[PDB]
């Protein structure tokens, strides 16, 4: 008989976690302040870290990665990445990007850029701002009020026929007490039901790519939400490719990539307490289907039809693997090579 | 560190008499008062008991009183009854007839001063002495009646000293007069305001293990102070024999005693065993604490899974491994998490003794301060108040000095601690 | 890299390897204090003895 | 040479210094009678020893030392037992009864009808000193005496020796050893009384040394002999740079200046490595680099916490054995390229190191392996913090009900005392994660 706290109502995926530990009848769901638990369904924010693993008796173990947020912060990312020798200024699947207040190293951005006879449109971070001239978009920043980053707006994103619609691809991973990186099977592409306009940007739903944003909406696929098997039979017909070798492939190195950056720094080995977390990982692909990085959620939410197979994947890989009671969803990432 | 005890009243000294026979066998200590036993480790602390006597003999640190002369001879014609010290009988001839008012206010108020000056005389000659302890009845009338002016008395004297009581609770399966419940809410009120620890022994719960558990269908007073003897030598283990905890009655005090008024425990013993029958298979280390922890082995009729344990305290016997009493002790809260308070962290104590007791390989003794005793105490107050109603049985007392107005403050201040107990219950 | 102010004796050596550069209560007032405790323990005791003679 | 006075007190204070003092005796080749024949200067002298021992004319070698207990059973078997000889009938004080888990007790009711005298037998011992440099408290966090008398104490000293250096050694309650409900109590209101006149303090936490004894000298079930054992060999490396010939933290404002930058974090954290069984059979000995690199697991630490989730501000290395330089050297650069060790901007990114060629020493029949080479790390780090909060919620679950509070006003203390100590507290979690935590 385990027990568990539940500590993040507003959690869709660790709620049909709670619902599916209660149902094998060897998991107690205790009140949220009980500190005799076995595992911890933490909150998003100021999550007490430095009470774990003091409880005389218990294997505790908890659903986030202390120091994870680096990865899963717009300014914190590009900062980890131009600054982490293993991803480095010269990675190939982060859009150029600068962190800025409310940065002469981006004015000479620009100033190289348009002055140079190239493209030349950014976008914000944290309501965006996608512009050509950086006035607009300095502008903004300040009467916004937190820390920014400005990226390289994908000018020429892979488009979806018939449409010529936009869209970014989610993925999830899981990683567990042993810092294995778990991909699963199924993303989901969230699409955009508008086609794709390159002469105006103020049109933000044929640009932003949100299922929040999208609110025209279904036109295509339902919820504008088109997943692997379709996508992989799309590129089949459209492109004569496949979703593993032109997209997927790219996804696994950059996920692994991400996460063995900061192993060191968030690892739970030898911890008196043990960490696994849920990400959502988002990329972009351009029409050379090249695949880019653009962000990592820390407390991601999954797709409506995903959640009661995922939500069982992380009780078997990241909850029974620690706590046992009396083929697989995931593909395991590790690679090792020579030299 | 020396404890003086004090046994009032029938009830009082044939439970006290008992104990005393138990321990002084733990010890090795003779019906004469001389030492007999094969291990020094036994008079390390004997002096927290026994006072050292000339040709190195050991005299219990005991007074026995009563209003009535006959059972305090039936205690001097007991096995251990020479042990006792013969100035420390100090005893009347009227009786107080199951009557409060008679034992608190007029018959025992005779009597009290010259057991204070026994008590002072055992006191003087005590190096550092920590407190006391009463054994008495609270249904009767000299245990209960002068058992309580006998404590209030004691705190004005020795108002930094540790009173403990061991006090018996009157229950109509075991009930000689139909006053007891009268005679029991006039002591409650006493105990809540003048003990610091006050061991809650159900003469209901006494029955019932004998009648249920151990499957005697005619329980004798002999029978249910079996219960009592082994869980007053149980309770007192740590203060009598050398252990790693050098543990005291105001440290036991602080630690389990969260706010002034709830301080009446819930006492626990196992193996529950038959006088006499032989125990040949001893239980295992998870045995002995799911046992301890069972409602059955409780000695007050509480259900401890109908409140929730402020602290507790327990008392293990025998060679075993600590490693498995640390795993089993940590394993009952873990898994039994919401029966205790949340705001009292790491409120479960355990310490470890290497001698038995008799006839026990090993042995496990349990005090809790529970909320659940409230059920013990509205037992009572329905029993009063469905007298108290038609003013039933009253001028038995009232005849005495008292007025109707003191019956009802005394009803009013148990009800009071029924609903603090329900308020830290819900807490 | 630097290491900086090696000292040597037979008993050891000491010294510092740097990698990257930066970028009361007076005695009368404890004395009144811990009279004014004595002072609050003695009324609740004169309080427990005027309660104990009603 | 500046001497030091040790003052122990309550019963983890005065067991642990028993510890320490008898591996201070057999790392000089003090006898228990109190003879070193290694000293020729006999009756005196000012050699790096004489910091912690004072010399009789017969050549005895005294402890600068006293041990205060509110009640006698501890220290009386101090008066009785192997170095019943090496202290002075004065240097060993107790009362009759203890303060019972009470801060309130010990602090206020009974710790003012002994500490006149407790002064008193610390000025004998100042009045041998030519040049008296502060004092080392050993004392429990839990206990009545530990926490109330010693926050009493360090007010006391500080009117008394206004300039003398204070350091601390504070046993951190764990349940797994912990003798009362009360303790977070008592730990908040000593460290609230006492963080103006302490230093610099190292906190042990009985819960970090209960495993390492567990894990390291596979130990069921260890004893305060364990602990203490082991507690007095990071002590002994702490203060092996007093007691012997070096140039670093060569006296007690050198631990204030190396370690604290500002005066409210002065709570080092102490790493010690290698902890290895007596029982074990076949060993390899760890090299400069395996030790060092130990000294970065949270496992063995003497308070568990992580480093990697706070920011440093100053970090010492304390070798004792077969250690040069060179390989210190190779093996910080190889660990700084694999651990996650932050300093704040403040501070420049350095590691203090000193090295005493004798390998530690271990008391024969204990329970420690000899090695040849050891090393205590003590860093200041943020992530130390992590101790104050689990304490102060514990503060907080109790005291939301006044649970026990009624023991502390009883003894003359107000409540108001318990929300002054608390807030403070709270205070000094702010400035931790302030100088810690980037936004
Ligand atoms: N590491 C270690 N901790 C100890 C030792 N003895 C006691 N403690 C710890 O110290 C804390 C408080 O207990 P004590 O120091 O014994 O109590 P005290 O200071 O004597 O104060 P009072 O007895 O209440 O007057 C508890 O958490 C104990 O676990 C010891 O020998 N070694
Ligand atoms: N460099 C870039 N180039 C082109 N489009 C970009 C872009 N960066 C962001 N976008 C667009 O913004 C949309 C949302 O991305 P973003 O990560 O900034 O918002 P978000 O934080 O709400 C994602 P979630 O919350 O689901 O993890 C993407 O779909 C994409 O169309
Ligand atoms: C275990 O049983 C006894 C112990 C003691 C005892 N002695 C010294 C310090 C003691 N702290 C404690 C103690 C108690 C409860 C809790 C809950 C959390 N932490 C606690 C510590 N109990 C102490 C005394 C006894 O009789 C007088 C005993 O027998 C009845
Ligand atoms: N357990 C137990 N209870 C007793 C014993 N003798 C009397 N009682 C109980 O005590 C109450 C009567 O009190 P008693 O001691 O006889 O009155 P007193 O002598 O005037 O104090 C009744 O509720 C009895 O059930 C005994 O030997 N053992
Ligand atoms: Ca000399
Ligand atoms: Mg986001
Ligand atoms: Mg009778
Ligand atoms: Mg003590």
């Amino acid at each position: 008989m385990y027990t568990f706290v539940v500590r993040d109502e507003n959690s869709s995926v660790y709620a049909e976690v709670s619902r599916l530990l209660l149902a094998t009848g060897q998991w107690k769901r205790l009140r949220k302040d009980n500190p005799r638990f076995n595992l911890m369904l933490g909150e998003r924010n100021r999550l007490p870290f430095g009470r774990l693993g003091h409880e005389p008796g218990l294997v505790q173990l908890v659903n986030y990665y202390r120091g994870a947020d680096k990865l899963c912060r717009k300014a914190s990312l590009v900062k980890l990445i131009k600054t982490s020798p293993e991803l480095s200024e010269s990675c190939t699947w982060f859009p150029e990007s600068y962190v800025i207040y409310p940065r002469e190293v981006f004015l000479a951005a620009y100033n190289r850029r348009r002055e140079g006879r190239e493209g030349n449109v950014w976008i914000a971070k944290s309501g965006i701002l996608i512009s050509s001239e950086a006035s607009e978009l300095l502008d903004f920043i300040d009467e916004q009020g937190q820390v920014h980053v400005i990226q390289k707006y994908l000018e020429k994103p892979l488009l979806l026929e018939p449409g010529h619609r936009k869209f970014d691809i989610r993925s999830w991973v899981l990683v567990d007490h042993l810092y294995n990186i778990y991909l699963y099977r199924e993303g989901v592409l969230r699409t955009s039901s508008e086609p794709y306009n390159s002469a105006n940007f103020q049109d933000k739903t044929c640009h932003l790519t949100n299922h929040c944003i999208q609110k025209n909406y279904g036109r295509y696929e339902e919820g504008n939400e088109m997943f692997f098997e379709e996508f992989n039979q799309y590129l089949m017909d459209a492109l004569n490719t496949t979703l593993e070798n032109s997209i997927l492939l790219q996804i696994k190195h950059i996920i692994r990539s991400c996460l063995m950056c900061i192993e060191p720094a968030i690892s739970t080995k030898h911890l008196h307490y043990q960490s696994f977390q849920l990400f959502g990982f988002d990329f972009m692909v351009d029409e050379e289907l090249k695949v880019w990085l653009i962000e990592v959620n820390g407390a991601p939410a999954c797709a409506q039809k995903l959640y009661a197979e995922l939500c069982q994947g992380i009780v078997d890989v990241a909850i029974s693997s620690v706590f046992p009671l009396a083929t697989s969803i995931f593909i395991k990432l590790h690679h090792h090579h020579h030299h | 560190r020396e404890i003086v005890h004090i046994q009032a009243g029938q009830c009082g000294n044939q439970i006290g008499a008992k104990f005393w026979e138990v321990i002084s066998d733990e010890h090795g200590i003779d019906p004469t008062g001389s030492y007999h036993g094969d291990s020094d480790l036994q008079l390390e602390r004997i002096n927290v008991y026994y006072n050292e006597a000339t040709g190195n003999k050991y005299v219990p640190r005991a007074i026995l009183v009563d209003l009535e002369p006959g059972t305090m001879d039936s205690v001097r014609s007991g096995p251990f009854g020479q042990i006792f010290r013969p100035d420390n009988f100090v005893f009347g001839q009227s009786g107080a007839g199951n009557n409060w008012a008679k034992g608190h206010y007029t018959e025992g108020a005779e009597l009290v001063d010259s057991v204070l000056d026994v008590v002072r005389k055992e006191s003087e000659s005590c190096d550092c002495l920590q407190g006391f302890q009463l054994t008495h009845s609270l249904g009767g009338g000299t245990g209960s009646g002068m058992g309580t002016l006998l404590i209030s008395k004691i705190r004005e004297e020795y108002p930094d000293r540790i009173m403990n009581t061991f006090s018996v609770m009157p229950s109509p399966k075991v009930s000689d007069t139909v006053v007891e419940p009268y005679n029991a809410t006039l002591s409650v009120h006493q105990l809540v305001e003048n003990t610091d620890e006050t061991y809650c022994i159900d003469n209901e719960a006494l029955y019932d293990i004998c009648f249920r558990t151990l499957k005697l269908t005619t329980p004798t007073y002999g029978d249910l102070n079996h219960l009592v003897s082994a869980t007053m030598s149980g309770v007192t283990t740590c203060l009598r024999f050398p252990g790693q905890l050098n543990a005291d009655l105001r440290k036991l005090a602080v630690n389990m005693v969260p706010f002034p008024r709830l301080h009446f425990f819930m006492p626990g013993f196992a193996p529950l065993t038959s006088r006499g029958s032989q125990q040949y298979r001893a239980l295992t280390v998870p045995e002995l604490t799911q046992q301890m922890f069972d409602s059955k082995n409780m000695m007050a009729a509480c259900d401890p899974r109908h409140g929730r344990y402020l602290t507790v305290a327990a008392i293990f016997r025998g060679r075993m491994s600590m490693k498995e009493v640390d795993e089993q002790m940590l394993n009952v809260q873990n898994k039994n998490s919401s029966y205790f308070v949340e705001w009292i962290p790491n409120n479960v104590k355990t310490a470890v003794c290497d001698i038995p007791p008799r006839g026990l390989k090993m042995s496990a003794t349990f005090i809790g301060n529970s909320t659940a005793i409230q059920e013990l105490f509205k037992r009572i107050s329905e029993q009063f108040t469905a007298m108290f109603r038609r003013k039933a049985f009253l001028h038995w007392y009232t005849g005495e000095g008292m007025d109707e107005m003191e019956f009802t403050e005394a009803e009013s201040n148990m009800n009071d601690l029924v609903s603090e107990y329900q308020q830290y219950q819900d807490a | 890299m630097e290491v900086i102010e090696l000292n040597k004796c037979t008993s050891g050596q000491s010294f510092e390897v740097i990698l990257k550069p930066p970028s009361d209560p007076s005695l009368e007032e404890i004395q009144k204090k811990l009279e004014a405790a004595e002072e609050r323990r003695k009324y609740q005791e004169a309080e427990l003895l005027k309660h104990l003679a009603e | 040479m500046r001497e030091c006075i040790s003052i122990h007190v309550g019963q983890a204070g005065v067991q642990i210094g028993n510890a320490c003092w008898e591996l201070y005796c057999l790392e000089h080749g003090i006898q228990p009678d109190g003879q070193m024949p290694s000293d020729k200067t006999i009756g005196g002298g000012d050699d790096s020893f004489n910091t912690f021992f004072s010399e009789t004319g017969a050549g005895k070698h005294v402890p600068r030392a006293v041990f205060v207990d509110l009640e006698p059973t501890v220290i009386d078997e101090v008066r009785t037992g192997t170095y019943r000889q090496l202290f002075h009938p004065e240097q060993l004080i107790t009362g009759k009864e203890d303060a019972a888990n009470n801060y309130a007790r010990g602090h206020y009711t009974i710790g003012k009808e002994i500490i006149d005298l407790v002064l008193d037998r610390i000025r004998k011992l100042a009045d041998q000193c030519t040049g008296l440099q502060g004092f080392l408290v050993f004392h429990s966090f839990g206990g009545g005496t530990g926490s109330g008398f010693t926050s009493l104490l360090m007010e006391r000293l500080s009117v008394d020796y206004g300039k003398k250096s204070k350091l601390e050694f504070s046993i951190y309650p764990a349940p797994q050893v912990s003798t009362a409900v009360v303790e977070p109590y008592n730990s908040i209101l000593t460290t609230h009384t006492t963080l103006e006149h302490s230093d610099c303090a190292f906190m042990v936490d009985n819960e970090a040394i209960y495993d390492i004894c567990r894990r390291n000298l596979d130990i069921e079930r260890p004893t305060y002999t364990n602990l203490n054992r082991l507690i007095s060999q990071i002590v002994s490396s702490i203060t092996a740079s007093l007691r012997f010939d070096g140039a670093l933290n060569v006296d007690l404002t050198e631990f204030q200046t190396n370690l604290v930058p500002y005066p409210r974090i002065h709570f080092p954290l102490a790493t010690y490595a290698p902890v290895i069984s007596a029982e074990k059979a076949y060993h390899e000995q760890l090299s400069v680099a395996e030790i060092t690199n130990a000294c970065f697991e949270p496992a063995n630490q003497m308070v568990k916490c992580d480093p990697r989730h706070g920011k440093y501000m100053a970090c010492c290395l304390l070798y004792r054995g077969d250690v040069v330089p060179k390989d210190v050297n190779a093996a910080i650069a190889t660990i700084k390229t694999k651990r996650s060790i932050q300093f704040v901007d403040w501070c420049p990114t350095g590691f203090k190191v000193g090295i005493n060629y004798q390998p530690p020493t271990v008391v024969p029949g204990g329970d420690l392996a000899k090695v040849q080479r050891a090393v205590c790390m003590l860093s200041n780090t943020t992530a130390i913090a992590e101790a104050w909060a689990r304490l102060d919620h514990k503060f907080d679950l109790m005291y939301a009900k006044r649970a026990f509070v009624h023991w502390y006003v009883g003894e003359g203390m107000e409540e108001g005392e318990f929300s002054e100590a608390r807030e403070d507290m709270a205070a000094l979690e702010k400035d931790y994660e302030e100088v810690g935590v980037d936004s």
